[PDB]
RNA sequence: CCAGGCCUUGACAUGCUAGGGAACCCGGGUGAAAGCCUGGGGUGCCCCGCGAGGGGAGCCCUAGCACAGGUGCUGCAUGGCCGUCGUCAGCUCGUGCCGUGAGGUGUUGGGUUAAGUCCCGCAACGAGCGCAACCCCCGCCGUUAGUUGCCAGCGGUUCGGCCGGGCACUCUAACGGGACUGCCCGCGAAAGCGGGAGGAAGGAGGGGACGACGUCUGGUCAGCAUGGCCCUUACGGCCUGGGCGACACACGUGCUACAAUGCCCACUACAAAGCGAUGCCACCCGGCAACGGGGAGCUAAUCGCAAAAAGGUGGGCCCAGUUCGGAUUGGGGUCUGCAACCCGACCCCAUGAAGCCGGAAUCGCUAGUAAUCGCGGAUCAGCCAUGCCGCGGUGAAUAC
């Protein structure tokens, strides 16, 4: 019972991480639950364009921080070799309790 | 921003209640945020050039 | 509206009787978009209707409308540097228009107290042709052939 | 003012983030601040070398800051003994043990960045601002660009009346989201003004 | 045996379910007149059904999530429409005339910057 | 304690501070707001009627 | 309706410092900024100087103006 | 009565909680 | 910013010449703080001939110096960025042709469009910047994905989707489909227009982001940067207290209300989007209460902020300046915080003002709009926010 959390700014270096990790996890692993969504959670910034004074001007700015979760039951020292280092993107972050 | 100022506010202070924020870059203090630390002109002047990650345009 | 006629919103009639009028007429009435009561104001002051007057408020509506549609008003125009009233024939469109919006500016004006009442007994000094929703019919028409005078103009 | 900065109007469909990696709260604020530290250096010291980009790639305890220069065999130095100061004189600022990549650039023509600066160093060295600007154009058409670009802030030779430069070939359709048209700013600083340049440079479609 | 529909409307999902019975509404376990209780064009929702005069032949087991209880109602109406077809599709003949198999995105539209709502702009005095 | 007595302890208890050169007790003698409010506007409850004077040109 | 929960605030500044007053008998003039404090019935019959945005306006205490502030007896606007 | 501080109302404006609208 | 007290290679950089000291730490006097004075323990790394000790690097003080510092003037000296005409539909170029030439033509005319959008025409044919399009949200649907979701279908309940069990639906989110006037009728030379149909959706399906060449010598040297002049024992630096909140008035943006289509109290039902570590705080208890004591959960689709409000049912009010309205003032508390007098919010009792729908005049808004109702966040100890930026609930009128 492996829970894996994924979460990232570029859900395009979620999607394939996520997809690294269930490919080489059915491989020698078994019964995987597959990638799930959450919600993503959304950082509004609100500033005014001018360094002047114009209310009405404004300039809108997000920062979405994806969560994506990959679970693996029965976790074998077999499954825990592929998915030892064998990683590969760089603006992504786990996360494991099990 | 003087510099009698920035450097300045960076010293501890006798009273936390004293403790204000400043831009890290510009020195600004009228309003920065606090999740990165930058003017609101900053933020724009950073959020721009791409140099704050995940940093997008927003659209709805 | 510049470019063109700009069509009009059709309604969704009524759940009880089916008329559109009436889901106008209620439209009317309704103020911060309080549908849900604007709703009750018109039902239970059909119900006051029932209990006064041995008829279909239904009916008793439509004629009171009916009889509330002026046909005949004034249009501001300047000829000539000069405000000159000119009466001229309305439309259905218009008239339908007009006496709703009166039926009710008036009917709040009765110094009754509840508002369902109030509405209810316009509608029925409105048929007899008399309160003052038909008041405002006969004074504007009282202005159209006042000033039949400069019937000659446009239209 | 009108037009809104080019790039950050595309990091979306086709421009990546200057520093991609991924933070919480309590040290996004941090790791940024010692980011734009980095380049605190890097700017000043490389400045001669063609700079162009600062990638950097962060990571658990591990970092890694690939650096774009025109001339690596600047930064590298005789035999490896630059970079190795760059090193220290770097990991004397950040306490990460941090690499230090170099991708030498395919083209320094190309690079919006480079080519404003270009001019920068042309009219501080007193030349000739309208000429400055028309060859800068065709330096970028004659190679490859689809679209070229450059301004100027205002004193033009130092005048009294500071004026603005237009200069361009090829398409640079600021509105198409689809461009893929890097944009570099220089500043220039002359004994009458600050001056300043702005490339533009239009490369590829989808 | 089972009819599932899937009704959304104005942020606001609703799950049909029609059962052929004596005719009756349950919505969230609750007598659906115990629900829509004071609400005026709550009778909306049996639009579709009255229309095919297939009023009481089928049951209302109902749940919803999301959106207003004054716009639960058009919710549970277009549900109801989509779950009909399933039995007979060739009754299209009268719902689309009533439009009933119609979504428009009525929706709540984002407020803009300077404004103070969707349009609603400040007012200026002297100009 | 009502009328016949409240009457009376409001009105000495507002003395209280007049006859010392409290700060609270001078906004009651010019008939200001004492709780903290701004002099610039809004402040008609407690001087009544508007008491409007001559300006100056511009134009 | 003001108020500061549980335990009157007062300057050590002049607090300390009035006191060893009292061991004596009587002062003259006292001068001390913190007008932040609450007055006290052990200060009662002093007269202490406080501070203006400029001058110093010496404050005779009395038994009747003990709940106040200092400050409540420095005026800083000056008007009319 | 959304400036009565004293009314059901009063306290959902000021969103505090009182003697007029409680925590249940 | 003002007052008063204090500081000068100075709160900050790089460095230089002379003399003294590891850095460092821990006291006391005077004091409003800063500052000034004073006292102690304390004696490292280098390199040298063993020692003693000698020179040195870093670090500190002292005296002198180069210089630091200046929100000090100048946005008609400037950058950058923004406001603006104006999301308007224009602005132009090559080559060709017209004209002695300035210039013209193209871009225009007739049709059409939301548009220099497209058709027809024509000494022009193209092209660039702009329109549109590519990109994001919303509406239908598909695939991939199941700790959200459900008797949808079965087994148990403390009958709470609680448990199993299951991914179907709701959802969640990443990719992809789908409308193109494609079809039918009529009008038209074409472009296109009107109407209909099938469709979740139509003729740009709703909303974003997106602002041409230039205009105003627009704004901004107090965000930043920067030419130039101006101060450098002060035009600098520390501090304490005051001020930015001043009031005979005047105008702008707004908030609350004048009430019964309503106010109050009670019971009851639907939302979205956000935020949360010393932070959100369930729950128990003390108190009228703000709050406090206690203490679980959450690292957050699984915990919390939370109650949405309007609505709905019951009942109270009876047209009153009132159970309308909550200003001002008295009183007593809570909390934040070094400190709430100047100048904080909150609770509670009392007080209960103006105000009974607004002069001349003037604003916004063409549909899920307006109107109305609540919710969230940024900043932030706290808060003077009735503001701003978003969220959804309900839900019009009207355009000749
Ligand atoms: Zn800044």
């Amino acid at each position: 019972k492996i829970r894996i959390k994924l979460r990232g700014f570029d859900h395009k270096t979620l999607d394939a991480s996520a997809q690294k990790i269930v490919e080489a996890a059915r491989r020698s692993g078994a019964q995987v639950s597959g990638p799930i969504p959450l919600p993503t959670r959304v950082r509004r910034f609100t500033v005014i364009r001018g360094p002047f004074k114009h209310k009405d001007s404004r300039e809108h700015f997000e920062l979405r921080t994806h969560n994506r979760l990959v679970d693996i039951i029965n976790p074998n020292r077999k499954t825990i070799e592929q998915l030892m280092t064998l990683d590969l993107p760089t603006g992504v972050e786990i996360e494991i309790k099990t | 921003a003087r510099k009698a100022l920035i450097e300045k506010a960076k010293r501890t202070p006798k009273f936390k209640v004293r403790a204000y924020t400043r831009c890290v870059r510009c020195g600004r203090a009228r309003s920065v945020y606090r999740f990165f630390g930058l003017c609101r002109i900053c933020l724009r002047e950073l959020a721009h050039k791409g140099q704050l990650p995940g940093v997008r345009k927003a659209s709805w | 509206a510049r470019r063109r006629r700009a069509e009009v919103r059709q309604l969704q009639p009524d759940l009880v009787y089916g008329d559109v009028l009436v889901t106008a007429f209620i439209n009317k009435i309704m103020r911060d978009g309080k549908k849900n009561l604007a709703a009750r104001i018109f039902y239970d002051a059909c119900k006051i209707i029932q209990e006064k007057t041995g008829q279909e408020p239904l009916k008793v509506f439509k004629q009171a409308v009916e009889n509330v549609k002026p046909r005949m008003e004034v249009r501001s125009r300047r000829v000539g540097g000069a405000n000159y009233q000119v009466p001229m024939e309305v439309s259905p469109r218009r008239q339908q228009s007009l006496a709703l919006r009166w039926l009710v500016q008036a009917a709040n004006q009765r110094p009754e107290r509840r508002a369902a009442v109030r509405i209810a007994h316009e509608l029925m000094d409105a048929a007899e042709g008399k309160g003052g929703a038909v008041k405002k019919k006969e004074d504007v028409e009282r202005m159209a052939e006042a000033n039949r005078a400069y019937a000659h103009y446009r239209w | 003012g009108n037009k809104i900065h080019p790039i950050g109007f595309r990091l979306g469909i086709t421009r990546d983030w200057e520093s991609r990696w991924y933070a919480g709260k309590k040290q996004y604020r941090h790791l940024l601040l010692e980011d734009q530290r980095i380049r605190g250096l890097l700017e000043k010291e490389l400045y001669s070398a063609g700079l162009a980009r600062v990638d950097i790639e962060r990571a658990a305890d591990n970092v890694a800051v690939t650096v774009h220069v025109a001339k690596p065999g600047v930064v590298i130095g005789r035999g490896g003994e630059r970079i190795r100061v760059l090193r220290e004189e770097l990991a004397k600022l950040t306490g990460k043990n941090v690499a230090l990549n170099v991708q030498e650039v395919q083209n320094p023509n190309l690079s919006a960045p480079l080519v404003a600066q270009r001019v920068a160093e042309q009219i501080e060295r007193r030349f000739a601002v309208r000429r400055a600007i028309k060859q800068a154009v065709q330096r970028v058409m004659e190679s490859g660009a689809k679209g070229a670009k450059v301004i100027v802030s205002g004193r033009i030779g130092g005048a009294e009346q500071a004026r603005t430069e237009w200069a361009a070939q090829g398409r640079v359709p600021l509105h198409t989201l689809r461009a893929n048209i890097d944009y570099g700013f220089a500043l220039a600083r002359t004994t009458y003004g600050v001056l300043g340049v702005k490339a533009y440079i239009f490369l590829g479609e989808v | 045996e089972q009819y599932y529909g899937t009704g959304r409307r104005k942020e606001a999902v609703a799950r049909v379910f029609l059962r052929p019975g004596n005719g009756k509404v349950t919505v969230n376990g609750q007598d659906f007149n115990e629900y829509f209780q004071g609400l005026v064009r709550a009778v909306a929702a049996l639009e579709p059904l009255r229309a095919v005069d297939a009023l009481g032949r089928f049951d209302a087991y109902i749940t919803v999530r999301g959106g207003g209880k004054s716009g639960q109602i058009d919710a549970i109406k277009l549900g109801i429409a989509r779950a009909l077809v399933q039995y007979n599709p060739d009754y299209r003949a009268k719902l689309k005339p009533l439009g009933f198999l119609t979504r428009d995105a009525r929706v709540v539209e984002r407020k803009k910057y300077g404004k103070h709502k969707a349009r609603r702009a400040p007012q200026y005095s002297k100009r | 304690k009502l009328e016949g007595e409240l009457r009376a302890e409001v009105a000495a208890n507002i003395k209280r501070l007049m006859d010392i050169g409290c700060y609270r007790g001078l906004r009651h003698r010019r008939g200001l707001p004492v709780r903290g409010q701004r002099t610039r506007t809004n402040a008609r409850t407690r001087k009544g009627p508007r008491k409007t004077v001559a300006g100056k040109k511009k134009a | 309706p003001r108020s500061l929960k549980k335990g009157v605030f007062v300057d050590d500044h002049l607090l300390e410092k009035v006191l060893e007053l009292n061991a004596k008998g009587e002062k003259r003039l006292i001068k001390t900024w913190s007008r932040r404090s609450t007055i006290v019935p052990e200060m009662v019959g002093h007269t202490i100087a406080v501070y203006n945005g400029k001058q110093h306006v010496p404050v005779y205490i009395t038994e009747n103006m003990v709940g106040h502030k200092l400050g409540e007896f420095a005026p800083t606007r000056t008007y009319r | 009565g959304k400036g009565d501080r004293r009314t059901r109302r009063g306290k959902i404006w000021r969103g505090t909680y009182g003697k007029y609208r409680p925590r249940k």
